[PDB]
DNA sequence: GCTAAGCGCACCTAATTTCCTGACGGCAATCCT
């Protein structure tokens, strides 16, 4: 059972990603250059979303001595619990760890405070460590850690770290051709003086582009990660549908305030994945009739259409629910009636989503 | 024998490593000596049998250059540094460039067909050699820079005259 | 070529009066204003008939609006990566040179109803430096072969030899 | 609590903002070209204005060393000064330091203390500078902008440590996008040689370029933020917030405003009070085609209300209400005629919608948080 | 304090402003097309009115050689003034001196042919020129139009430095913009020859280009600013506001007067006094479309008093309360049909306009302010 | 049932300066004992 989530965002003149050079990511697709947003971009952004502060549960540090020691007022201990967590396999302050946050601070308090032997209580500390996975960002995203078998003493082992990611999502892809643009900035001094010049002069990149994101749950493989609790997987999908359709990445938002919503959600129930992104292999030209989501809301009916009309299967049909804020932009304008819940509402989305899922109601699951 | 199909941070795999011993080999045992020289490297790592192969080079004995001999003894070296050149980019840990490593390989195989000529230096030589991967350093750098423009034409340019500058040991 | 030289000598004979109104139909389209498209059809419906070989409807248009905005005469050999590239060696090569080489690097990323603007700004630039001439046949051959590859290409080391020089 | 303003505001012929060539500038939102103004000329403008004069404080210059010979008098020191910000890590290069700081105006005093004190050393008056640098966060538009400060290591005094240089910005402006299709026009000008001569020709020949458009400005204000980069004074946040619609409202970036006086009022200001940041940009994805019956300010706020609408239907319906406040000049420009009860209270004055704003935030007059003021 | 004018002015068919072509000069307000008359075309119209030549200070001349040489003395100018000039910072491009030189016209002048006449050697009189250049500032146009003077620094002499050569200009002019949208229109000329030497041909043939229309100006001035580029000369100032007023309404563009003469006089003047600038053309954002029972200027003299009203009362209605005064020739054109009150002095005559404004600018009689320059 | 010649300008000038950031972060296994 796989929830697909296929997005069409419209974005103001913004630059969300950038790599070395602070220029906007871009990615050739159709022979063309597209802007491009990086996947994992958007998973902290979901991750560190207002809508997911109740939800949240998973810290990826490498600093995790001072976690461990700012549960302890006057306990002073940080030197013997950098060495145990040198012992325990990482070099230095170590690489990067990933577990939950009341697991590390009550077990690692518990157990490498306590007054007892060396090999041993590393030993302790790696098993809570590995076995430190109830976390649904941590069931979302996906984990495997290595330590080091060098510094990594003989007497330790470690079971198995590897965390199965049920969440895929794609580098977010421009539907029409790439538009890099330069903004030159000076910084003004504010002090004067005899000669009036800038304090700093620099540019900037920024680019606006209408992105289509995709998202994939596995929702066998979230209920396997998170075990038997179904109410917190159910929560888990809730939060991941409104936290995508309501944050934006934090990019320069200070001085690009972009934080333009979704025009169109699609939300389908299948076993298979699909990416509509070969809708936008030829590139979305504007025109004197229309906007560009309209446009491009066209070409993804268009695909839709053909890949139903297509790929398509009797034992298993295809299903999904159509976004767009009071039916604002229809999805087959022309001749394809494939969306049947066409639905003009966030909450009533992840209520149907949520039916769909099973006998699960947003304020029931909303205690997980 | 420097074989491992293993490319790790410090060593790139390009082909049969007919350069490595031959600094010691033309200065201890052997010397300069007209005939053939079968070159036979069974390539180990603890018990790991990596790879076996042979070589034959035509030789005369016209003297012996010392440094460019030397240099000639270890290619691997600066082949590697070659590779971990970056496109753009300063970091020491990078990868550098991947696709480099594959075409690598194809002009190693094309330089050591005229390994004889290399060695004695007649009219083969270092830069007569690294002269060979022009037409795969233009044909990557038109994958890596699939831009029409000026600036992706110039970053090609400074891409083409890529070479593996020799070092003294 | 036929069909284009003529093209361009139809626009050089074109009074002060058509190139006001080609001026003031800058940047919008020709289907909101008729007399931009009565004369995009007087020069364009008998050129188009008595040749095979016309240009494309949105390049001459794009000409068209660019030669009344700019009015360079035509010469040939004055193509815009050499005069612009030999500009482009008087700069400071280290902040002001990469600029206006983004700017001129901008041009190869449009499609031809956007294209305008970008080339407006660095017909500009040629105009600030005193130049005349421009290869304005040479401009709408390569403009309306704008569909391959090779033509970028033969585009942009002509930049690059212009600069080498 | 967050605090939105969204202004559509009609521009007479200008050029606000500029690149290096003297473009107006110019984004591409949505496959056309629209007219922009970056937020860092709205910033500035909001900042030096004549509604925000009281709320200021912050001083960013690389001149920090000429502050500290004024404020120190006739005892001259400013090469003690400029010793002590080298080993700070702020490199002179002939008389200015290669980094911009921002600072609390107030402090300079204290650094003053610090650089006239002829006791301490060099070493230990730098850490106390940089101690008083790094604390100097007390500023109004410090708190709405936000600080970096990275010194310079390579020229550092080992024995000098800084703590965190880092506040959050409490501010968020995107930029200025055109509701339709901007075009910009050359503008032929001329440089008259008032000499007669013998030429009868010019002085100067030149192409200025100008653009008017229809501009949706889009701000975003972080009330708990604003509170805690001000550690607490919530009459001082209420005075920032008060003062920054004013000035967002009534003040102009002056960009060539001598040769183009455009200081046109906004045609309507959406005031709303939400949880999570959200912008109306999209509505000007379909760009505005003028119509004879109609006006271009009127269908812009046709389209906004649209999509305001379709918003506030299919996103904003949950048990956390949406307030806003709509404000045109005398209830010129109402919003959507479909629908006509979308704004919770159409305010027909920019003093009465202030105050109602302050009342909503936790019930403020505008008197008695303007008699607290930094500076 | 701001001086605030807003003029509607209906001009006849003309080409007042125009660019390299020849075709009026034209924007696009509101989506729509409108006539413009640039701003420093209205400036330079301002400046050389007969109105306000009394207080016409100032050369901007790139030719200050000769402006130096005009002594009966004949040994400066070739060697002399362009070398000194040189080596200030302005090359000479065949005998002129490439950068405009904003200055004051009387008193600098005259202290400038001193330092070039004879002795204390260059690298020194180069210094004297550039203190006395920098330090003019002392002119009404040049405090309201700003200055600049900031020469090359490749060919100067390390010897010489500058001061800050920067005026900060107290004059606010927007481009004048229609009312409604734009007809450009075009004349069909035809020159005669006179002699009949040949067939019945013309001479020259050509087009020309015209448009009318009903503009709205827009001026500012800052009181303070104005006092404090005079150094304090108030006199001064409130003349200078005067003869503005005085030549914004009765001067016009000089463009093709010749042959387009558009001598309009404006029928309606708003004069506002307020701390902060506001434009009123957003009222103009739908252009005015003519009724049969009306007139062009009465619809969009009602379209600005409706935006008037509606500013005033959404934007201010306490403390600063915003004096202005309404100006109609003999009163032909009321400000709004609609409730009164929103002008304090319907004023019908300019000169009385001239008197309440200098009066509420503190209390300056237009006589004793004339005496001033 | 619907005409036709001839006539369509070029010269002047196109500008200057100065400022252009810093530090931090760069992973490990496992592919013969």
């Amino acid at each position: 059972m796989l929830i697909e989530i296929h997005m069409i965002q419209n974005h103001s003149p913004a630059n969300l990603n950038r790599d070395d050079l602070g220029a906007p990511k871009t990615c050739y697709f159709g022979g063309v250059l597209r802007s491009r947003i990086s996947s994992q971009c958007i998973k902290r952004s979901i991750r560190t979303s207002n809508d997911f502060k109740a939800l949240l549960g998973g810290v990826r540090t490498r600093r995790l001595a001072d976690l461990i020691q700012q549960e302890a007022g006057e306990t002073e201990c940080w030197k013997k619990a950098q060495e145990i967590l040198n012992k325990c396999g990482f070099k230095n302050t170590k690489m990067l760890v990933f577990m939950s946050k009341d697991k590390i601070k009550d077990l690692a308090r518990i157990v490498l405070d306590n007054s007892l032997g060396l090999t041993e209580a590393a030993q302790q500390v790696a098993n809570v460590i590995a076995q430190a996975t109830l976390a649904p960002d941590i069931a979302l995203c996906g984990r495997m850690l290595e330590p080091n078998d060098k510094d990594k003493d003989k007497k330790v082992k470690w079971s198995n770290t590897t965390v199965e990611a049920a969440l895929q999502v794609a580098h977010a892809i421009s539907t029409h051709i790439a538009r890099p643009e330069i903004d030159y900035f000076v910084a003004a001094d504010d002090v004067p003086g005899e000669d009036a010049g800038a304090g700093h002069i620099g540019e900037s990149m920024f680019a606006s582009a209408c992105f289509y994101k995709y998202f994939s749950i596995d929702w066998e493989q979230l209920v396997k990660n998170l075990k038997g609790d179904t109410n917190l997987a159910a929560h888990t999908v809730g939060a991941f549908l409104l936290a995508a359709a309501k944050t934006n990445p934090s990019g320069k938002q200070n001085s690009f305030a972009a934080h333009n919503y979704p025009d169109g959600i699609l939300v389908e129930f299948k076993n298979s994945p699909i990416s509509y992104a070969n809708a936008f292999v030829r590139p979305v030209s504007v025109v004197k009739e229309s906007d560009l989501v309209e446009q491009s809301i066209g070409q993804l009916s268009n695909y839709v259409n053909d890949i139903r009309l297509g790929y398509y299967d009797e034992q298993s049909p295809v299903i999904g629910f159509w976004f767009s804020p009071n039916n604002r932009y229809p999805l087959g304008y022309k001749h394809s009636k494939l969306a049947s819940r066409n639905i003009g509402n966030l909450n009533e989305l992840v209520g149907a989503v949520l039916d769909y899922i099973g006998g699960f109601k947003w304020e029931e699951v909303q205690k997980s | 024998s420097k074989i491992k199909l293993m490319s790790n941070d410090r060593y790139t795999f390009a082909d049969r490593d007919w350069y490595s011993p031959l600094f010691s080999y033309l200065h201890a045992e052997g010397n300069s000596r007209q005939g053939k020289l079968w070159l036979v490297g069974f390539a180990s790592d603890k018990a790991k049998s990596i790879d076996i192969w042979d070589k034959i080079i035509e030789l005369e004995g016209t003297d012996t250059n010392d440094e460019l001999l030397a240099q000639l003894a270890n290619r691997a070296t600066a082949l590697n540094a070659m590779r971990k050149k970056p496109l753009r980019g300063d970091f020491k840990k990078s990868v550098g460039t991947p696709q480099i490593a594959d075409i690598i390989p194809h002009a190693e195989n094309r330089i050591a067909i005229n390994a004889g000529k290399m060695t004695e230096n007649r009219g083969y030589s270092w830069q007569d050699a690294d002269t060979e991967y022009g037409e795969l350093l233009t044909k990557v750098a038109y994958s890596l820079e699939p831009a029409q423009t000026v600036d992706a034409r110039l970053k090609r340019g400074n891409f083409i005259s890529r070479k593996p500058w020799p070092i003294i040991p | 070529n036929r069909g284009t030289v003529d093209f361009i000598a139809s626009l050089e004979n074109l009074k002060e009066g058509d190139l006001g109104i080609l001026r003031k139909l800058r940047g919008a389209r020709l289907d909101e204003k008729l007399p931009g498209f009565d004369l995009f059809s007087a020069l364009w419906w008998p050129l188009r008939q008595k040749n095979q070989r016309a240009p494309k409807r949105e390049v001459a248009w794009l000409i068209a609006k660019l030669f009344a905005e700019f009015r360079f005469e035509q010469r040939e050999g004055a193509t815009l990566p050499i005069l612009m590239g030999g500009i482009c060696r008087k700069l400071e090569p280290k902040k002001e040179l990469p600029r206006v080489l983004a700017r001129f690097d901008q041009l190869a990323s449009l499609d031809i109803m956007q294209m305008e603007e970008p080339l407006s700004v660095i017909m500009g630039i040629l105009r600030k430096h005193q130049q005349v001439c421009l290869d304005w046949v040479g401009l709408t051959d390569v403009l309306s072969f704008w569909e391959q590859e090779p033509v970028k290409r033969e585009w942009s080391d002509s930049f690059i030899k212009a600069y080498k020089i």
